[PDB]
């Protein structure tokens, strides 16, 4: 009786203590078991998120009362080394918030579906018993088609099954399939690392039905150009630990605190080893909080910067006391020694392609691939075409390695770098310089549109007869720097407050920062690279790479870490860290993904291409080819729009096309037959007389256009749709809210290449399908909607860029309501599929076009020139100047089979990737024991995959780098290449294999792999390139060697051939419409940029309370306190901001720490939660793309040149938008649009 | 009204004085978590400070008068305190219970987060402290202090358990009947709303040690 | 002489990302509940900034902790006993919702639910999760003025920009900004326990938790108002205070609290200190306020040295308890190398929770620079945080000690990279700050490497001690309500008996 006890009252105090001032009671405690028993749970599961964050951190997932309560991190990594910290616990907020999705008002509990198309799909069902039938009733109607595609993002969903769903979506992509194609049918899924089998589930069955699977890492602009065109990788970058093992490092448009929250530690830490930090970002970001010094240039001239950098380092550590670690690094794995043709001009000359064994008169004695394969001079004056050159991958053995020996004489002969002092005379080349032009908002520097340096060189007898002038990478590059190197140039500089050709005097006034602190900081950095051997590190993100210039503002960076020697080093390199885009079991995983067991090839597409073309952006396009020429290029050659050099690179096997050809690609054989010639042959003849074209060529004849959509891990439409608005308006068919006119309206020049007409075609989507866990802003736009099951509900794998561990998703409950995993939505679709298209579709021949491949043998297309076929310039030759063309099986009615099946070529062909191939059986056969077979069917006796874990089994088997038995085959497969023994990377893990269950225990680490060039052992880190430099395993490049000079004739026309600054473009978005729509209050205009959010990983989270309330509780935009105060915008006022691509709405955030001049919109905060109705467009208002524009790059589409190649994620048009300028202004009249009553108006 | 009359002053003053006990006994003993003032002071601050400290300061001064007054210097003199003394805490309790009346149904927050024992028990004082303040003028006719021995007789006889309690009664004004009519209510109420917090006045702070310390139990 | 176990904390604010992972799982697990889900027990600030509530540093305005009186005693600034209890009736200092923000949610259904035929897209508008009505526009949130979102007038009102000369802060080349983690102090003389009437709140002898106890305490609301650091939250649905337990149910079982092992940081330190209750009163009540710092260092006992072992063991303290404190690194931070320093020491609390100052980017001057006493690393004279500020918050204004530990910590910087850069032995800078290389690699390794066993060194609680813990281990969590637990009388009106008890008793002895 607690009552009585209170009578206890004397009898329960015990002594005092502090004379008086306390008291010690021995009273009941019992009350305490209320929050004890709160704490305590049923179990605890381990999973992590499939989001896209880099993270990839092991959650414990806590289970009470049969209900997922919440999460702590997993603390069990296995441990690093004794010196280097550990990675526990890892984790973020916006990670330990995820538990709220699973029971939360927002999430999705069933299949859902357009009020609209489910009145006309079940009344159309009681007219035609067939599906297939009964959707083509409503498709091929004007009326009914418009109805439903009108209503998307209108409200009126209502609740169906995945029995009527499953049903519409395979009749549709049956009828689809049959009418126009099967690449009118596409998938749209990101990052497969953070969930390797979700992803798969959608790209096995789109790849089983020919359907298109669009890319990603060029789409987010998360890939970085350069690292293609200066290693031939896609990305490749050392791990978060090693950053501990650096002295000295440089935060470069990179919050790490705020954007690789998880590792931020190893940064933090690394400082108490003595390593110096330094910030460079234009605001003081959290980054700035964590360094030693914070350096604020004006966004988009970092470039600039670099250059004056690399200026200091070449002259202080390269020319006036050389550096023997520094000069021996360039000597040996640059393209520095190199020698490039000179070009004739009018008094001066010009950096042409480098010069091939080929053009030599002996040809150098090498007889095979000679035109691809680089020349240099020794320290005997003797010419030479030494080993690793992309000529000696393939048609020979034993020579692609960057062992310093002579190509024909295989001799130990070392290079020279300088022709300066041995130079037949002196030529003047001239060097292009844009620092001069640009928008108002950014200073500029004027010189001359090219500046004349005086460059040694040496006159050579080619072997056709004439003679040409010769001279190394390693003098222009000097000359490009503008250093004086005796001669007496004009352009060159005197001292470094010399104003000329890139000095730091020269950034002071382009970047804004202090000509001194460049000096020291450059000094600083590379005297480290010294003392250390390559142990200083540059840590760059989306602050540099999301600029139109991504590829200056790198190769400005990257230039500085090679001069260094710091790539290939433990503790030091370029570390890009953006997207979690290290998928590591690769080689193990796409068969999987795109049904490469069954079928070969895919149809991958590049989708910045893709969108920029079907979601019609090209028609407002506002730059042209012609402003970003050379002023040494012939612009008579390079005519046309944009849109114009896709269509022909496309054309000439340089990038995918999606759809292909402008013909259902499964009646080519039914022709070709009649003809009495085979299919392949048939339509290079096709193609040839035009009775066959390529479908970009016209987009909107009705048929060349993309009818039924996928999404899936993805928000799409509402965080990485560049051009919101116009994809609201063309692919959805829905109001949007563009506010300028298009080429046809301002009587703007037509593209030469595409057909135009003045009413674009809209509403194209017939079917978009969205499968979400939550209701997405593109989930209510879409027809569509699949319960998709959450992280903490459904088994998958998941890796990372940031370490080696891969540790699996596992479901701690089924997943609620009638949700499913990605895998079983698909699966199930499959099965619907194969009975639905009987009758319809059988056992088709399907033709695949396939752009020149990379890493593959048609990389070597056209070496010294570009030959358009359809110009006469060439014949049509696939494979060479034009895309493979392919012949595909494709047994519709075993779709599902195949689906839960791995085929049987793994075992026929074998498998592979990144130019190597080894034999699979001996994994085949252990699959068929953890798998076990099928029964009967096609696909008796060929291992299963019913479900996710049985896929996950088939990615760690077939890996090579979870499976050290495939590892040793794999580097076997690249050291017939090299010539050098490689098997000793993995030989001691032969026996090592990692299994689903055992990964479900404890995370485990990596096998090392040929897949990349960093390293897995115990007593190195994990460093990019350090394979290529300490085995010396060439670069996946033209020389073989990291490319400083890109010699292809569209880079060199396009000024790109060497480093250059190229200041922010001009996208013309704002001075067409600011004042038009005017409310009252004043409108100015400022640079827009959206670095990513604290609240959120892209727009996940973005809706979740946790986050929410730890932020703004909405959509908001910094801006500088003068600009605010300037607009008359006090915190946390409703403004609007716009441009001609729309308009969106959010609160300011008004702060100190934004410079004047810009605005900023953290990364995806969509379109869902807490928005009004704009007064510009009066409409919901937009998302922050709501007021970006694709606007593509010609050098990112150069193919069927080495390392400038095709490959999904690998090369392609990439999505900036840190160059969009906006206009912003206080709102007036707050109209939420709901009929509620509840509007505001704010004065003044 | 004989019948009415041995109800409501022999009877129902026993059955709310024992669910009053017992009630009170079994909340503390199975409710402790329920067992608080359940202040409403943060969800709105404004006018809280003057409508609390005048009810409570009011109702306060009511509560020592009846207490001595009717369980404990002559008669009439006790009387004329009571409607001068006990009279103007009356007028202040039914100030600031009106006005905290006004606060917990008009004020949104409060009236959003509140249950309705709150609405009642605070409605049923504000009406009884009314009620109570009308019988001055009542009593007034009598400054012998006639009214008031038969009231303070009745009082005493329960009390102590001499039945014919309403017997005292015999003769008072009406108004008198229903204030200690919807008074005992208030007892049988007492329990099952917030007044439970009165039993926990503080007392034994003024006393204690500062700092308080439990050792392993 | 009364030796008592306590596991303190030290967060060292240098390597804080001011992330709020600590937030965020400390309020999915504690205060998701309707009533306490604008409470933080755990909350971030970006600092300068008024915090969350609203300026609780501002004891003017809010009357948190102790005040001295002339006669040397020591007394709640809310006022002595009667003072306090006249208050009751309305604390007149008690800080409202408003001073928190008001609580929200959205109506995500309206996107599911939007009826067929709307002529807008819909959308999720905020409602009130106190009222339920909806709501016009959200104005403030508990983190809201993170990362300096806020013009700087408003945010430069932070009451530890006193006696400092402000305005060249509000240049942006100047800018400063650090974050400030914080919990409940869990102090040795806490206020809240002298302001509580009804007596409910108290400190846990065996490891020093405060709590307050959810079956006595009455909602007298004036805990609230006595708390300096404004840590204690009103549940305005239950009535009743609530604040950071310390996640006392983990640390009984030697586990680190959910915001220690989930910092993504590595920055928070689990580590047992010895103090001697006898001397509280004595340190608290210093005359300068700014010798409150060096007194409470002085009632923490060396856990090595055997007088104290001898007494420790006398007083109940567990051998476990005191081999922990042997290698408790708060211990080693605050008295060995000095580098925590407690939070606000002016309130006279005697906080338990306490810090190392942030360093940060050298401040902007007229050149480069030149290489200073550190070379390349930065000299502290060089900090950008004005340390004057970090002083007003650490050590009641005194600059001293702050930079002994900001030298100190860049002492280490230079020493480890001669060692790893130059590949050579330079104590010259640890010379300058009085550290050897013992101490300089020992800090390296708790300050750099941190290994999860270096951060965490937490003791049972020994639940078993002084209880019956076999009866316990058999009929705990059967809550089938046998109405018997909270009380150590065995009569119940309800006839009924404990589940998780014996009641026959053993007859043979
Ligand atoms: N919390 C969180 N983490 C995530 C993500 C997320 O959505 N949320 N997403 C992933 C993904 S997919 C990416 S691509 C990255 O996180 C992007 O982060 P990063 O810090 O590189 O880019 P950002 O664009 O934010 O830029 C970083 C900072 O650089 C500054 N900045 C911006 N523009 C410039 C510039 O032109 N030059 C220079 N030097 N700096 C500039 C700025 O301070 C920004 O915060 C990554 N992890
Ligand atoms: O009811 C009473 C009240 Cl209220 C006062 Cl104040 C006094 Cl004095 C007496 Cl006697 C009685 Cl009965
Ligand atoms: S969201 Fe990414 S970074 Fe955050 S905890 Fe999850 S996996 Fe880690
Ligand atoms: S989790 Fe750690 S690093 Fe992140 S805010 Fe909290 S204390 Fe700082
Ligand atoms: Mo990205």
């Amino acid at each position: 009786s607690k009552f009585l006890d209170r009578f206890r009252y004397f009898k329960q105090k015990g002594e005092t203590f502090a004379d008086g001032h306390g008291q010690l009671l021995n009273t009941n405690r019992d009350w305490e078991d209320g929050y004890r028993q709160r704490w305590q749970h049923d179990k605890i599961v381990r999973s992590t998120h499939g989001v896209n964050c880099t993270g990839s951190c092991s959650w414990k997932i806590y289970v009470k009362n049969g209900l997922v309560t919440w999460e702590t991190q997993q603390t069990d990594y296995p441990r690093t080394r004794p010196d280097l910290p550990n990675h526990e616990p890892r984790g973020c907020p916006r990670g330990a918030s995820y538990s709220w999705y699973l029971y939360s008002a927002n999430r999705l509990k069933y299949p859902m579906m357009r009020k609209r198309l489910m009145k006309m799909w079940r009344e159309a069902k009681a007219l035609h018993s067939d599906p297939v039938e009964a959707w083509a009733s409503i498709i091929e109607d004007a009326d009914k088609a418009k109805s439903f595609k009108q209503a998307r993002g209108r409200g009126g969903f209502v609740r169906s099954s995945w029995q009527e769903v499953n049903e519409l979506i395979a009749a549709s992509n049956v009828y689809t399939i049959k009418n126009y194609g099967p690449d009118r049918v596409a998938g749209f899924s990101p990052i497969p690392a953070m969930s390797m089998v979700s992803y798969a589930s959608g790209a096995r069955y789109l790849s089983l039905i020919g359907g298109t699977c669009l890319s990603f890492y060029d789409w987010y602009c998360d890939l970085p150009p350069a690292s293609p065109q200066t290693w031939g990788e896609q990305t490749d970058v050392p791990e978060s630990a090693d950053w501990y093992n650096s002295s000295y490092i440089i935060a470069w448009g990179s919050n790490v605190p705020q954007t690789r929250t998880p590792d931020a530690h190893f940064f933090t830490e690394v400082r108490y080893k003595g390593t110096k930090t330094v910030a460079v970002t234009p605001d003081y970001a959290e980054i700035a909080k964590l360094c030693d010094l914070w350096l604020a240039p004006k966004q988009g001239t970092d470039a600039a910067m670099a250059l004056a950098m690399g200026h200091v380092m070449l002259r202080e550590f390269h020319l006036d006391n050389p550096s023997q670690y520094f000069t021996d690094y360039v000597r040996r794995y640059t393209d520095m020694p190199m020698l490039v043709m000179l070009e004739e001009r009018d008094g001066y000359y010009a950096a042409g392609r480098m010069l091939r064994a080929a053009d030599l008169v002996d040809a150098l004695g090498q007889e095979n691939n000679p035109e691809w394969k680089t020349v240099a001079f020794n320290t005997n004056g003797e010419m030479v075409a030494p080993n690793g050159s992309i000529g000696f991958r393939w048609g020979e053995k034993g020579k692609w390695n960057l062992e310093q020996r002579d190509g024909k004489t295989g001799e130990e002969t070392e290079l020279q770098l300088s022709l300066l002092g041995s130079q037949d005379e002196i030529a003047e080349v001239g060097f292009p310089y844009f620092g001069g032009d640009g928008t108002e908002h950014f200073n500029k520097v004027e010189l001359e549109n090219v500046l004349l340096h005086k460059l040694p060189v040496k006159r050579l007898q080619l072997a056709d007869g004439s003679t040409a002038l010769v001279t190394t990478v390693y003098d222009l590059t000097l000359a490009n720097y503008g250093l004086e190197r005796g001669l007496n140039d004009v352009n060159c500089a005197t001292s470094y407050d010399d104003v000329k050709a890139y000095t730091p005097a020269w950034a002071e006034q382009i970047t804004g920062v202090s000509r001194s602190q460049i000096i020291r900081i450059a000094r600083e950095f590379a005297d480290n690279a010294d003392k250390t051997h390559g142990r200083s590190m540059i840590i760059v993100g989306a602050g540099l790479n999301h600029w139109y210039h991504l590829d200056m503002n790198y190769r400005g960076l990257i230039n500085m870490l090679i001069f260094c020697g710091c790539v290939g080093q433990s503790g030091g390199g370029w570390a890009h860290y953006v997207g979690q885009e290290k998928l590591r079991p690769q080689t193990g995983w796409q068969p999987l993904a795109f049904a490469l067991d069954w079928q070969r090839p895919a149809r991958h597409m590049n989708s910045t291409s893709y969108f920029y073309n079907h979601s019609s952006q090209w028609r407002y396009e506002t730059v042209t080819a012609e402003e970003l020429l050379s002023p040494m290029a012939d612009k008579s050659r390079y005519t046309g729009h944009l849109i114009d050099f896709n269509v022909r690179a496309e054309r000439m096997g340089w990038l995918p096309s999606a759809p292909q050809l402008g013909t259902n690609p499964l009646t080519i054989a039914g022709e070709a037959e009649k003809a009495g010639m085979n299919p392949v042959d048939y339509t290079v003849k096709s193609l040839k007389e035009g009775s066959i074209r390529f479908a970009a060529e016209q987009p909107e004849n009705g048929k060349n256009h993309p009818r039924n959509l996928f999404i899936w891990r993805s928000n799409l439409l509402g965080s990485s749709g560049k051009g919101h608005e116009f994809m609201l308006k063309y692919l959805l068919g829905t109001e949007h809210g563009i506010q300028g006119k298009d080429l046809g309206q301002q009587g703007g020049v037509k593209p030469e290449e595409v057909d135009w007409q003045d009413n674009g075609l809209e509403g194209k989507l017939d079917l978009v399908v969205t499968l979400d866990f939550r209701l997405s802003s593109t989930c209510l736009y879409s027809d569509i909607i699949l319960p998709t099951a959450t992280w903490y509900e459904k088994d998958d794998m998941n890796t990372s860029d940031m370490h080696p561990f891969i540790h699996p998703l596992s479901a701690a409950v089924d997943p609620a309501w009638e949700a499913k995993s990605d895998w079983e939505i698909y699966k199930a679709i499959a099965k619907k599929f194969s009975e639905v298209c009987v009758g319809h579709l059988g056992k088709e021949t399907d033709i695949v076009t396939l752009p020149i491949q990379h890493d593959s043998a048609a990389e070597l297309a056209q070496p010294l020139d570009v030959k358009d076929w359809k110009k006469g310039e060439c014949d049509l030759i696939p494979g060479k100047t034009a895309p493979h063309i392919m012949v595909v099986e494709r047994d519709y009615p075993a779709t599902y089979e195949r689906f839960t099946s791995i085929g049987p070529l793994m075992e026929k062909i074998g498998n592979g990737g990144k130019g190597i191939a080894w034999n699979t059986q001996s994994e085949m056969d252990l699959l068929r024991k953890l798998n076990y077979t099928k029964a009967e069917g096609p696909a008796k006796g060929q291992p299963m995959l019913n479900t996710a874990i049985d896929a996950a089994e088939m990615i760690l088997t077939l890996a090579p780098e979870t499976n050290g038995q495939v590892a040793v085959k794999a580097w076997a497969a690249l050291s017939e290449f090299t010539g050098r023994d490689h098997t000793h990377l993995a030989l001691n893990k032969e026996d090592e294999k990692i299994r689903f269950r055992d990964i479900q225990a404890q995370p485990r680490k990596i096998i090392s792999s040929p897949t990349w060039s960093g390293l897995e052992d115990e007593h190195v880190s994990y460093n990019a390139g350090y394979t290529n430099v300490h085995e010396l395993i060439p670069w996946r490049t033209l020389s073989g060697r990291q490319q400083l000079y890109q010699d292809h004739q569209w880079m060199r026309d396009f000024g790109e051939s060497l480093l250059v600054y190229r200041p922010p473009i001009d996208t013309r978005s704002v001075k067409e419409v600011i004042g038009q729509k005017s409310n009252g209050n004043q409108e100015k205009a400022l640079n827009f940029l959206t670095p990513h959010q604290k609240w959120g990983i892209h727009s996940t989270y973005s809706d979740n309370l946790l986050m929410l309330t730890l932020g703004r509780g909405g959509p908001v935009v910094w801006l500088s306190e003068a600009d605010a105060k300037d607009l008359g915008i006090a915190d946390n006022d409703w403004i609007e901001v716009f441009n001609s691509n729309g308009a969106l709405t959010a609160r300011a955030v008004v702060s100190q720490r934004v410079p004047a001049g810009m605005t900023m919109m953290y990364h995806a905060q969509e379109r869902i939660v807490n928005l009004p109705g704009s007064e510009i467009t009066q409409q919901r208002g937009g998302i922050h793309n709501s007021v970006t524009r694709i606007t593509p790059k010609p050098t990112h589409m150069i193919g069927g040149y080495a390392h400038l190649a095709y490959g999904f994620n690998y090369y392609g048009t990439v999505g900036s938008n840190r160059d969009e300028f906006v206009v912003v202004r206080k709102m007036k009249n707050i109209d939420w649009l709901d009929g509620e009553g509840n509007d505001q108006v704010q004065e003044s | 009204m004989q019948f009415l009359n041995m109800f409501f002053f022999d009877i129902y003053p026993y059955i709310a004085g024992a669910v009053f006990l017992i009630g009170s006994w079994l909340r503390y003993d199975y409710g402790q978590y329920t067992w608080r003032a359940a202040s409403s002071q943060m969800l709105d601050r404004k006018g809280m400070n003057l409508a609390s400290n005048l009810f409570h300061i009011g109702i306060l001064g009511i509560f020592v008068g009846h207490f001595f007054g009717m369980l404990t210097l002559p008669i009439e003199v006790a009387q004329k305190m009571a409607m001068f003394a006990g009279g103007a805490s009356g007028v202040l309790c039914l100030i600031g219970g009106v006005l905290l009346l006004k606060r917990r149904l008009f004020s949104p927050r409060v009236r959003a987060t509140t249950t309705g024992a709150d609405i009642l028990i605070l409605s049923l004082l504000v009406i009884q402290c009314a009620l109570g303040l009308l019988t001055i003028p009542f009593s007034a006719q009598h400054m012998d202090g006639s009214e008031m021995m038969k009231l303070v007789g009745w009082a005493q006889s329960v009390v102590t358990f001499h039945g014919g309690a309403s017997q005292h009664l015999d003769g008072v004004a009406f108004i008198f009947r229903l204030h200690l009519v919807l008074g005992m209510t208030l007892f049988l109420l007492f329990p099952f709303s917030r007044l439970i917090h009165i039993w926990s006045v503080p007392v034994e702070y003024l006393t204690r040690k500062y700092q308080l310390v439990r050792a392993r139990h | 002489m009364k030796i008592r176990s306590q596991v303190g904390m030290v967060l060292n604010l240098d390597k804080c990302i001011g992330c709020h992972t600590c937030s965020v799982t400390c309020k999915n697990v504690w205060t998701s509940r309707e009533g306490v889900e604008y409470a933080w027990f755990n909350n971030v600030e970006t600092k300068p900034g008024q915090g969350f509530p609203t300026d609780w540093e501002n004891q003017e305005k809010y009357k948190g902790g102790w005040i001295r009186k002339i006669n040397g005693k020591l007394q709640p600034r809310m006022g002595n006993r009667a003072m306090l209890l006249g208050k009751i009736f309305a604390n007149p200092h008690l800080p409202g919702i408003d001073d928190y923000y008001e609580p929200f949610d959205f109506d995500y259904q309206n996107l599911h639910t939007a009826p067929e035929g709307s002529k807008s897209q819909p959308i999720a508008r905020p409602r009130s999760l106190i009222t339920g009505e909806r709501m016009a526009k959200i104005e403030k949130g508990p983190n809201w003025e993170d990362d300096l979102g806020g013009e700087f007038d408003k945010l430069a009102k932070d009451k530890n920009f006193d006696n400092i000369q402000k305005a060249m802060y509000s240049q942006f080349e100047n800018t400063f900004m650090m974050y400030l983690p914080r919990l409940c102090e869990h102090c040795l003389n806490p206020a809240c326990v002298a302001t509580c009437p009804s007596g409910a709140i108290y400190k846990r002898e065996e490891d020093g938790i405060v709590l307050i106890d959810q079956d006595k305490c009455r909602g007298w609301r004036m805990c609230i108002t006595g708390c300096p650091y404004k840590k204690i939250y009103f549940n305005w649905k239950s009535g009743k205070s609530e604040k950071c337990i310390f996640c006392y149910p983990r640390i009984e079982a030697g586990q680190p609290t959910v915001c220690s092992e989930t910092c993504v940081g590595r920055i928070r330190y689990l580590g047992v200190l010895l103090y001697d209750a006898d001397a509280i009163e004595r340190a608290a009540s210093t005359e300068n306020e700014k010798d409150l710092y060096q007194r409470q260092l002085d009632v923490f006992l060396d856990p090595n040295d055997p007088k104290v072992i001898e007494q420790a063991i006398k007083d109940g303290i567990p051998l476990s308890v005191i081999e922990a404190a042997q290698q408790s690194p708060v211990y080693k931070m605050a008295m060995e190398w000095k580098l925590a320093l407690p939070l606000h020491p002016e309130y006279r609390t005697l906080p338990m929770v306490w810090y190392v100052p942030p360093l940060s980017p050298i401040q902007s001057a007229a050149d480069a620079g030149e290489l200073g006493s550190n070379g390349i690393l930065p000299d502290v004279e060089s900090l950008r945080i004005p340390v004057q500020y970090l002083a007003n918050l650490l050590t009641a204004g005194d600059t001293k000690p702050v930079l002994r530990a900001l030298k100190r910590m860049l002492a280490m910087r230079h020493y480890k990279r001669a060692e790893t850069v130059d590949g050579k032995v330079d104590t010259r800078a640890l010379e300058e700050v009085g550290l050897t290389e013992a101490q300089a690699q020992e800090m390296y390794r708790y300050l750099a490497i941190a290994n999860y066993e270096d951060r965490f060194v937490v003791p049972s609680s020994h639940r078993e001690l002084a209880r019956e813990a076999f009866p316990e281990k058999n009929g705990c969590g059967f809550t089938f309500g046998d109405g018997c637990h909270g009380s150590d009388t065995k009569f119940n009106l309800f006839n009924s008996r404990r589940i998780d008890a014996i009641d026959v008793t053993s007859k043979t002895e």
